[PDB]
DNA sequence: CACGACCCGCACGTACGCAGC
DNA sequence: GGCTGCGTACGTGCGGGTCGT
């Protein structure tokens, strides 16, 4: 009984501090009252907010498609389900992948998607609703990544949307080379067979190699912690260069155990 | 004094009583007015009107202020809006600057059970799982573009249709869109629920094959179609962590995916690209999720598959081999 | 479709804050 | 300072809602 006296009477200031304060959101956005010189009575300030309301679901198909539109480079289309040709395009198809409609409404999806990609689109195309991945064109070739939403009802309806010097390598903890970029080669002439399986500090200098250990040794001791290290390094020119590589512990975000060392090696 | 009581308040309780039968009657107009059918929008709650009006009135308000209007009447067919509606899987939430969830879709009803008319014009922060409200709160002002997760209630479940809010089970979302402003702004994003490996309700391909891994990644188990596109037997993949795979230009991107699939239920990652048996990588996108008792037990992977294979280029002491 | 369990919203009566002949 | 028209804020009582075992 006499816990509810209280838990009410607050409840209830709660509702009122809530809705006045809905009053007073809906005073200034509503033009008459905004307007006003000062605040009106909150009967007047509504029957205000019913005069303006009427003079206007929630929004129409139209509304949305801009709405939408502008939650998402991305456009409409509709395509026969098993022959591949265009039925529709929406004009968005331009702003999003440069692509005249005269051009994208002739064709075939299958002759609009990437190569290798027909397959994986005939097979989502075999008679609920369907979701799927692609690549696209760009015209005027450099291919862009399409998400794709749509359904079956014949043909498809759907919506394709896009998602919005140096070089790196992983160790273990001896340093063992365990991964190696690519663009390596450009930075010390080297081909990553050359480089995987074995130790890092032998293509270091003589009287830095030290450093190199040890560096690593505070690497891995140093947990999670970046920290950089400069020294000589043997290319295959047999010429020396110089190294800022910055490294730190990569320990897994569930067992926090170690995986590799992750260094991105740069040339100053 | 009682001769003067009785002029006191009695004044007091049938104007004021006045006042009350004027206050209404002018509130259950304004919600009869509303876009919404009298069939609802007649017997509607008190406040919720006052959402509902607000929220309108704004959206209304930043919408015609994108412009957006000038040119308006004409620029495509009203047909293929119709359609534009259905062809999304997800919906949209136009949240404001102190996250007033000032329009939510119709579709929202067939995923997250909750509807419009429940929740158009109520704070984010709300219906949002906690330890999740920083991070939205993060992405909902100061490039403009956003894309990121979030744990949202839901009252629909693993086979069960229709719950009310009590029961309100947590469902992650993948939201993705912009911050358009008028001045103060507002956060646009299409909201997408990751779907259940178990209940998957759409079709796969061939070209798209599943894995199943321990909590850090370590594999579990996997078909056997991962030959057929990328080299790798099943079999040697076991006992190894998913990390020592990766290519190093994600494996920074795939912490984050990972961490967040910890820290929330699912996770779809990005682009990233992996180690074939040999010569370079693939494409690839994961969508993850945890399976639990009640404790976490498993993580299972739906792997899409994006393109073939830099094709003789070597980049891990496994592919040395 | 009962039943106290309640929780919610609702309005009523009223009490403190401001105009003015 | 009288006592009234004019309004917003505080607390309690009553009716129609949903759980739970």
């Amino acid at each position: 009984e006499r816990l509810a006296r209280e838990n009410h009477s607050e409840i209830e200031r709660r509702r009122r501090n809530k809705m006045t304060a809905y009053i007073t959101e809906l005073s200034d956005m509503v033009p008459t009252c905004s307007a006003l010189a000062r605040k009106p009575d909150k009967l007047t300030i509504l029957r205000m907010a019913v005069s303006h309301m009427k003079s206007l679901s929630f929004l129409t198909d139209q509304e949305l498609k801009h709405l939408i539109l502008e939650a998402a480079d991305g456009f409409l289309f509709i395509v026969s389900c098993e022959t591949g040709r265009v039925v529709y395009v929406s004009d968005s198809v331009t702003p999003v992948l440069n692509q005249p409609q005269s051009e994208w409404f002739g064709s075939t999806l299958y002759d609009q998607v990437h190569p290798d990609d027909v397959d994986k689109l005939r097979e989502q195309l075999s008679t609920s609703r369907r979701s799927f991945i692609c690549r696209m064109r760009c015209g005027t070739p450099h291919f862009v990544v399409v998400h794709c939403t749509g359904y079956i009802k014949f043909c498809l309806v759907a919506i394709g949307r896009l998602q919005v010097t140096e070089f790196i390598s992983r160790h273990n903890i001896e340093g063992i080379f365990t991964f190696v970029d690519h663009r390596c080669v450009a930075t010390v002439g080297y081909q990553p067979q050359e480089l995987l399986g074995k130790n890092i500090v032998e293509f270091c200098h003589p009287e830095d190699q030290q450093l190199l250990r040890d560096s690593f040794q505070q690497v891995v001791k140093l947990k999670g912690q970046v920290l950089s290290v400069m020294f000589r390094f043997r290319s295959k020119t047999r010429e020396w260069l110089w190294m800022r590589t910055s490294s730190f512990t990569f320990q897994n975000p569930y067992s926090d155990e170690i995986e590799y060392i992750i260094c991105t090696n740069t040339n100053v | 004094k009682r001769s003067s009581s009785e002029l006191r308040k009695e004044k007091s309780r049938d104007a004021a009583r006045c006042r009350r039968s004027k206050e209404t009657e002018v509130f259950y107009e304004l919600a009869h007015e509303l876009p919404l059918p009298h069939s609802v929008s007649s017997h509607l709650d008190k406040a919720s009107i006052m959402r509902l009006a607000i929220s309108f009135l704004r959206t209304h308000k930043l919408l015609s202020s994108v412009c957006s209007e000038n040119e308006s009447e004409a620029e495509a067919d009203q047909q293929m809006d119709n359609l534009y509606l259905k062809a999304l899987e997800g919906f949209i939430a136009v949240v404001t600057q102190d996250g007033d969830m000032i329009f939510l879709s119709e579709n929202i009803s067939k995923f997250m059970g909750l509807t419009q008319v429940e929740l158009t014009g109520h704070s984010i922060f709300d219906f949002t799982h906690p330890c999740d409200h920083e991070e939205i709160r993060e992405n909902l002002t100061l490039s403009t573009e956003r894309d990121f997760f979030m744990r949202m209630k839901c009252t629909v479940t693993n086979r069960g249709r229709t719950v009310n809010l009590k029961s309100a089970t947590w469902k992650v979302l993948h939201c993705t869109g912009q911050v358009r402003v008028y001045n103060l702004s507002c956060l646009i994003i299409m909201c997408e629920p990751i779907q259940h490996p178990s209940h998957m309700d759409i079709p796969l391909d061939s070209k798209t094959f599943l894995s199943r891994h321990s909590m850090d990644m370590k594999f579990t188990y996997c078909d056997d179609r991962i030959l057929e596109l990328i080299g790798y037997h099943p079999e040697e993949l076991l006992g190894r962590s998913a990390y020592e795979f990766y290519h190093a230009l994600d494996s920074e991107n795939m912490t984050k995916s990972h961490q967040n699939l910890c820290t929330k239920g699912q996770v779809v990652s990005g682009q990233y690209r992996m180690l074939a048996k040999h010569g370079g990588y693939v494409w690839l996108e994961t969508q993850g999720t945890v399976i639990y008792n009640l404790q976490p037990q498993c993580i299972m992977c739906v792997n899409y598959v994006l393109s073939e294979i830099k094709n003789d280029v070597v980049f891990s002491m496994d592919q040395t081999e």
